[PDB]
């Protein structure tokens, strides 16, 4: 693919993102999705593979279907409103169907399917993408729609979510599978505190995208897909695996690391509307995802595993690739606790 | 004396 | 020492200078800024 | 026998520790079936439509 | 939304004109200490990366680090500070137009009030 | 509401549900996403003229256009299955698991 | 170089020309091929690279002198030379190890031709470095899983390049090359066997020479034919450059390989592929320790430019 | 002659199930060019002349491609009908079981609330006793395209140069 | 689904026990033929009457579990005349549990079923009892 | 995130299409044009808890 | 070596949950944790009671 | 790896070789 | 130091951590009653603005 074909189809992902988040028209939304899925296709297929070829062709057949979804949505609201502007939804059933389709969009469970599946068919560059921008557009959505959505059918699926990508995240030795389903767990967690707090889940995709940045880009650094590939990584880079240890106890959730702001803000917020029991069942259902993150963490850097007589040579040269934005994102990600009070800013 | 140190067949496993 | 030349050697001066210039605006700026900010709230309140 | 082995080397490890990991191993296996086939979670997909506009109506 | 639909919000303004009238943070702030500790833990994760002297190399990277770090913490701060104080400032005015909603009680002693006494034995 | 508002409803739940269930070919299935789509635009122009949005009345065509976009990302999607396992059959599908 | 690079204007092929061509000089072991890759260098005026050895990673970086055999190597061509079937798996770190190097050598020599310009002789090639493998397999000094093994990092890193638009091989037979070696001096060199250099030979025209064919060109001389440096330049300049898919190469696949070939550590990503091999797959205290004495090397702790210990100064403001 | 559109529907139903089912894609283009063809008639009986002979013209035009690649993607040797499967047949007879029993309970019963409540009256009631003068008030409306919707048109017609260029990014191997 | 819930709920505590157990075994019916139907679209039975008979194992083993709970918590609570006790449920949750291991020849399952669901129960009395909101309206 | 851009730049690049009662082409009116007067001069400013 | 490894780290693995088993673990387990339950409360109930009729001497049970 | 403890004997191979490795007498073990 | 200072600094700590539960009370309840009756300055969803109406001359003398 020519640089300037990539980079025009990047900032065509990103201008529908923004026209999801600019809009005041359904149609427009609609629009931008579609514009997203269309820029978005080919840039999962970069590397052409057939593994990335039978990604492309899931994630389309999926967003499809959501986005199919989502227009009968608006259609039957603007049957029984004759509106067209993003506000409170005048019909449930078109409500319901625009919340299947949105969390069909952003992988939550029991859509959870593909996300696994699209994440490691394409390469860590693709996969950073597919993790981290592209759930901008659906949360956003569902946070202008926040007071219309029912809230049992929302924390339903939060709580399956977490419920699964800590199950999901158990049985997986490909990292890019471990991402995929620690990012539906950390969607689920975003989207248990819609109905009551936005602001939460606004700062709760924030401190998720700073993380998955830093270890996405740590992968990528590393050009480790394994946990064996990975497991090399503590002879020629050390810093690389300890600062990967570093983020996977992050995202963990233990503090005084950052990941423990948005789990202590969300259950701040749901203890707030009298909601004790859910609050409590998704921190202790969040221990699954500390675990694979624990198993990892004591592959790649806790404990030193057998590496490989060519390693020597790769010792000599250095690294040419430079991310500038790595230690920035690792930063953020770990040693930002004792600055929650700038909650208010995202008001 | 040393540490345990995984060997490969430990490293397999996973 | 080294039979190819780092590819950093010798220091950019250009960049070291924009990079030293960036941080002595960003720190007058934000003194400035300081100052001007100081001045307003004395002047709404009293 | 009574103390070191049965209880704490045995029951207490069973009733809490080992009874939930392998719980949750178990339910990783479930989940993690590792089919792969977009015939069986599109209908799964249909399922959870049906399911859900009967129960939230 | 809560703050999203105030009347007078104007979209995408950082600060409004109305925060001048609150005090800035103090260039000693401990909060915009800690974002300049930030900048400087991540200047040296930078050298750290790039496997350059990790306390030396570098000066005006950590130096830039530092600069950008507490120029977007000292304005992060006045927004939060100036966010704290319209939620108070509505909180108050709220409390003020609804009386009924919030009614003086009754000032009961120790020695009026019967709490029931548990003891340890 | 009308009855034809109900049977066109009805027309984009089946495509939907064939959708939803794949048999072998996934040319069929971009079928009844194009059949989707078609719903979806009798829908939206009747309820358009039938209220007299004016303005709206462009909305069926923009649905169409992005319709027909997506039709093109299935062929091509579709294309490059068959080139790389000579078929279209959705079961060449499997390397992707979980 | 990078995509930016690209995108201004800056394309390969405005650099190639009638003489931006990479060859090969093959041979068997102590063939005279060298000298025939000297002269076709000398005359062609394309630029020479030597054989890539243990120690070649070594010439390229740092000081351009070799490391010592616990770091840089951890194998002997001396010590398979004297015994073929030890115990320590030395004969197939050795083949792995020449593989590595000659893989960074190919990668060396593509950047300089799509950078430069000017054309590469190099002695042998990746393509040509399983003849080794295949004739320690034959002899019987590695097992069937060092091939496996062999086969796996190849078909994963070799693909990423393309082939020589020249294959120029020397037929010295067995018999005189075993008269060159009983004659060059080398010990090591004499107890080399019969059949292991019969293999190489085997291998050489059943498979190397064949499948080359296949893509471009194969110049073939004897001992006394290779000895005419006028003769071997005559041939390349008069070859057809239909042969070889550089002709089908455009600039989008030109800035791809050139992007791959000048990250290092992305041309020898697959080379440390995690096959837990008993024969390269080294400890964890043995790898803590050796990397620990590669980092305590003079200029080999930090990143190039920045170690104070080797003159490197003004550390502070770069 | 007073539930022309109706008919029309079922017939959009009868087509959508035909192609639902999942016969052989060649099957599956006139089962969709029956259902655009009935759509299109819905559409010029409800008063929007140019959107239903649209519809009509893009699919006709669609279809054609569609039929292309299945006789070079989806050919099977021996192409599938509705009754060349149990699974196939079983799918449309379903489908047309569906459509009729929600039909006889919709027309039979007057008011019908299976998910949204159908009124069984004709669809003539809901039509405006309005004067539109010397207009078509479709086709005034959809060239306010190019004065009203510049915003529409602009991004429309990116997503199509971009849907162009990402089908040559995907057909390139 | 609420329908189920309030033909099982309205129905008083210790009171008409062989209407509760129907409802609670209509509850347990319906569960088994969701997790049946989800079990087939991810799992698929490799012939119709196969799938048939997963579809009656599952949904008789939730049934049976939900009827068990009903009869086991209605006649606690009648036989010990103490409808607002946590303790029926747990009786009821754990006779559920060993009907569970019973259908799955199990003497661990049935164990840890009916420990697990005890609690469960009893947890869901007690909120029944309290207040407690799975599913909290948001207030703030 | 609504990032209302159009509402800070003064731009119009949707809100004319929002409602039937916004301004036509050759001021066709909207079937409704009347309810959806009165229903969005009631619900002006009031918020949407107080509207609904 | 393997006595230590049999005594610790080899008991688990080869224990089988057998009904000899279950029912020895619980009688030891949980069977004098409910005897010294019953006889404390009993204790504690009298005591109470005596408490409460006044008729337990407290005269100098100033520390506690 | 195999000169530590294991599971029980079943087949006699199994209690030769525990024998074996408990330095013991097949007939004593 | 002296005895009273700690007296008074945990008289002023007292004051300062009372004044902050008795506000977060408030906040809760001020909270829960602009969200209950969306009549105060917080949770003021939106509206479609009026200042899109068009009121001119429209074809239909009933408009």
């Amino acid at each position: 693919m020519n640089p300037i074909i990539y980079t025009t189809l990047i900032m065509t992902v990103m201008s529908g993102t923004m026209l999801v988040m600019i809009s005041s028209h359904w149609l427009l939304i609609w629009i931008g999705f579609e514009m997203n899925l269309l820029a978005m296709i080919p840039v999962l297929m970069k590397n052409f593979n057939p593994r990335a070829t039978e990604a492309a062709t899931k994630y389309f057949l999926t967003q499809a279907t959501a986005s199919m979804m989502l227009m009968m949505a608006i259609i039957i609201n603007l049957l029984y409103s004759g509106q067209w502007t993003i506000t409170k939804m005048f019909n449930p059933v078109a409500m319901t169907m625009m919340t299947m389709a949105l969390a069909m969009k952003l992988g939550l469970s029991p859509f959870h399917f593909w996300v696994p599946e699209v994440t490691q068919g394409i390469s860590l560059q693709a996969g950073l993408l597919l993790l981290t921008w592209q759930k901008l557009a659906p949360l956003s959505v569902l946070c202008q729609i926040s007071q219309s959505i029912n809230p049992n059918l929302m924390l339903t699926m939060a709580m399956l979510s977490i419920l699964i990508g800590g199950w999901g995240g158990l049985n997986q030795t490909q990292l890019r599978k471990i991402m995929a389903y620690s990012s539906i767990a950390h969607m689920g967690w975003m989207t248990a505190v819609l109905p009551y707090n936005t602001t939460m889940t606004i700062l709760n995709l924030l401190i998720y995208i700073t993380m998955t940045l830093a270890m996405f880009m740590l992968l990528i650094h590393s050009s480790a897909t394994t946990t064996l590939s990975l497991s090399h990584t503590w002879n020629k880079m050390p810093v690389i695996t300890s600062l990967m240890m570093v983020t996977l106890l992050s995202m963990g959730g233990l503090p005084p690391l950052s990941g423990f702001m948005p789990k202590w803000m969300i259950i701040q917020e749901m203890t707030k509307n009298e909601s004790i029991i859910m609050p409590t069942l998704m921190a202790m259902t969040a221990l699954l995802n500390l675990y694979f993150y624990m198993r990892l963490a004591y592959s790649s850097s806790l404990t030193m595993f057998p590496s490989t007589n060519n390693m020597k040579m790769k010792w000599q040269f250095e690294h040419t690739k430079q991310m500038k934005l790595l230690p920035t994102m690792i930063v953020l990600s770990t040693l930002v606790l004792p600055m929650t009070p700038a909650l208010s800013s995202l008001n | 004396a040393r540490q345990w140190q995984p060997d490969v067949e430990w490293a397999e496993q996973f | 020492f080294y039979i190819r030349e780092p590819p950093h050697g010798s220091p950019d001066w250009l960049k070291v200078g924009l990079t030293l210039g960036t941080s002595v605006f960003l720190w007058i700026y934000l003194i400035k800024q300081h100052k001007e900010d100081v001045l307003e709230y004395k002047r709404r309140n009293g | 026998k009574s103390a070191s082995s049965l209880l704490d080397l045995i029951w207490l490890e069973t009733i809490l520790p080992k009874t939930t990991s392998f719980i949750q191993m178990k339910m990783s296996i479930m989940v993690s079936n590792q089919k792969g086939l977009i015939k069986l979670y599109f209908l799964s997909f249909l399922i959870t439509i049906m399911i859900s506009m009967t129960l939230f109506n | 939304t809560m703050m999203s639909g105030r009347p007078g919000r104007v979209p995408l303004q950082f600060l409004p004109n109305e925060a001048r009238s609150l005090p800035p943070p103090k260039l000693t702030d401990p909060r915009l200490v800690y974002m300049g500790f930030l900048g400087y833990c991540s200047g040296l994760i930078d050298n750290a990366i790039r496997r350059r002297p990790v306390v030396s190399a570098g000066l005006h990277r950590q130096l830039l680090y530092v600069t950008s770090f507490v120029f977007f913490g000292y304005y992060l701060l006045k927004r939060q500070d100036y966010m704290y104080a319209l939620r108070d400032h509505d909180m108050f005015a709220y409390v003020k137009s609804h009386p009924e909603d919030f009614p003086e009680k009754d000032k009961k002693t120790y020695g009026e009030i019967l709490e029931e006494f548990h003891p340890v034995r | 509401m009308p009855l034809v508002y109900m049977n066109i409803i009805m027309a984009f739940a089946i495509a939907l549900a064939g959708l939803l269930m794949y048999r072998s070919h996934l040319m069929s299935s971009l079928l009844c996403l194009e059949g989707m789509m078609l719903s979806l635009f009798i829908m939206s122009t009747l309820i358009i003229l039938n209220t007299h949005f004016t303005l709206a009345n462009m909305m069926p065509i923009i649905l169409l256009v992005f319709a027909a976009c997506e039709a093109a990302l299935g062929l091509s999607l579709l294309v490059m299955v068959s080139n790389t396992y000579g078929t279209d059959y959705v079961q060449n599908l499997n390397l992707l698991q979980c | 170089y990078g995509p930016l690079a690209f995108v201004l204007g800056e394309r390969t092929t405005r650099k190639l020309t009638e003489t931006s061509k990479v060859i090969t000089v093959d041979g068997n072991i102590c063939s005279g091929k060298g000298r025939l890759a000297r002269e076709i260098a000398e005359k062609l005026g394309l630029r020479h690279f030597p054989e890539a050895g243990i120690h070649y990673a070594d010439s390229t970086t740092g000081d351009g002198k070799p490391l010592d055999v616990q770091l840089s190597g951890n194998c002997s061509l001396e010590k398979f030379y004297d015994d073929p079937k030890s115990n320590d798996g030395n004969s197939y770190r050795l083949q792995s190890w020449l593989y590595a190097s000659r893989l960074l050598q190919y990668a060396d020599a593509l950047e300089h031709l799509l950078s430069t310009g000017q054309g590469v002789v190099l002695e042998r090639s990746i393509y040509s470095d399983f003849v080794f493998l295949e004739a320690m397999y034959r002899q019987g000094f590695i097992r069937k899983q060092c091939v496996e093994h062999y086969n796996e990092v190849k078909k994963v890193t070799a693909c990423e390049y393309l082939p020589p638009h020249v294959v120029v091989y020397v037929d010295v037979p067995v018999p005189e090359i075993q008269s060159r070696i009983q004659k060059k001096g080398n010990p090591h060199e004499m107890k080399i066997t019969a059949a292991y250099l019969q293999d190489i030979e085997n291998a050489y025209k059943k498979t190397f020479l064949p499948e080359m064919s296949e893509k471009c060109e194969v110049l073939q001389y004897s001992a006394r034919e290779a000895e005419d440096a006028e003769k071997v330049v005559e041939d390349i300049e008069y070859l057809k450059c239909d042969k070889g898919p550089w002709p089908d190469q455009d600039d989008r696949t030109f800035h791809r390989l050139r992007m791959l070939v000048q990250n290092k550590l992305e041309v020898l990503n697959y080379t440390t592929i995690p096959v837990y091999l008993p024969e390269i797959t080294i400890g964890a205290h043995q790898s803590d320790r050796v990397f620990q004495k590669f980092t305590e090397l003079p200029g080999r702790k930090y990143s190039p430019g920045y170690n104070e210990d080797v003159g490197d100064k003004w550390i502070w403001l770069k | 002659t007073m539930y022309i559109a109706f008919i029309l529907s079922t017939i959009f139903v009868i087509g959508f199930v035909g192609f639902s089912s999942k016969p052989s894609p060649i099957y599956g283009g006139l089962g969709l060019i029956v259902s655009g063809g009935v759509g299109c008639g819905i559409v010029l009986n409800f008063g929007g002349s140019f959107l239903g002979l649209m519809v009509f013209l893009i699919y006709l035009g669609g279809m054609l491609v569609v039929f292309g690649y299945t006789t070079a993607m989806a050919t099977e040797m021996y192409p599938e009908v509705w009754v060349s499967n149990k699974t196939v047949f079983g799918a449309f007879v379903s489908g047309l079981m569906m459509e009729f029993c929600m039909v006889y309970y919709a027309l039979k019963e007057e008011e019908v609330e299976i998910i949204f409540k159908f009124n069984g009256l004709g669809d003539w009631v809901i039509y405006d006793t309005g004067d539109s003068g010397f207009f078509s008030e479709e086709a005034m409306g959809i060239a306010a395209l190019y004065s009203y919707g510049t915003w529409l048109v602009i991004v429309t017609g990116w997503s199509l140069l971009i849907g162009v260029v990402v089908i040559m990014e995907i057909t390139r191997g | 689904a609420k329908t189920l819930l309030h033909k099982y709920s309205d129905i008083p505590e210790g009171t008409e026990c062989h209407r509760k157990a129907y409802a609670s075994t209509s509850i347990g019916g319906a569960t088994g033929l969701i997790v049946s139907a989800y079990s087939i679209a991810l799992k698929p039975p490799a012939s119709f009457l196969e799938g048939v008979a997963r579809t009656g194992r599952y949904t008789f083993t939730s049934a049976a579990i939900g009827a068990i709970f009903g009869l086991t918590s209605c006649i606690s609570a009648q036989v010990r005349e103490k409808p607002d006790d946590p303790l029926n449920y747990f009786i009821g949750g754990c006779a559920g549990g060993l009907t569970l291991g019973a259908r799955t020849r199990s003497y661990g399952i049935g164990a840890a079923a009916c420990a697990y669901m005890g609690l469960t129960a009893a947890l869901v009395k007690m909120g029944q009892l309290e207040g407690w909101q799975v599913f909290a309206e948001p207030k703030v | 995130p609504f990032f209302d851009v159009q509402k800070r730049l003064g731009l119009d690049l949707d809100r004319w299409m929002t409602i039937q009662s916004a301004e036509q082409p050759h001021k066709i009116p909207g079937r409704c044009h009347a309810f959806e007067k009165e229903w969005i001069e009631c619900a002006h400013g009031i918020g949407g808890i107080r509207a609904e | 070596i393997r006595w230590t490894y049999a005594r610790s780290a080899n008991i688990y693995p080869n224990f089988r949950p057998t009904p000899k088993t279950s029912l020895l673990g619980a009688l030891f387990g949980i069977g004098p944790l409910f005897f010294w339950y019953y006889v404390f409360k009993t204790d504690r109930d009298k005591k109470e009671k005596l408490i409460q009729e006044g008729k337990l001497d407290q005269t100098f049970n100033i520390s506690y | 790896k195999d000169m530590f403890p294991g599971p029980y004997p079943k087949t006699p191979e199994e209690r030769a070789a525990a024998a074996k490795k408990y330095n013991m007498r097949v007939e004593d073990y | 130091d002296g005895p009273e200072k700690n007296y008074e600094k945990t008289m002023a700590i007292l004051q300062i951590e009372a004044e902050k539960a008795e506000l977060r009370l408030k906040e809760l309840e001020v909270r829960r009653l602009m969200r209950a009756r969306g009549d105060g300055p917080w949770y003021q969803y939106p509206t479609i603005d009026k200042a899109l109406i068009d009121h001119s001359p429209k074809t239909t003398p009933d408009n």
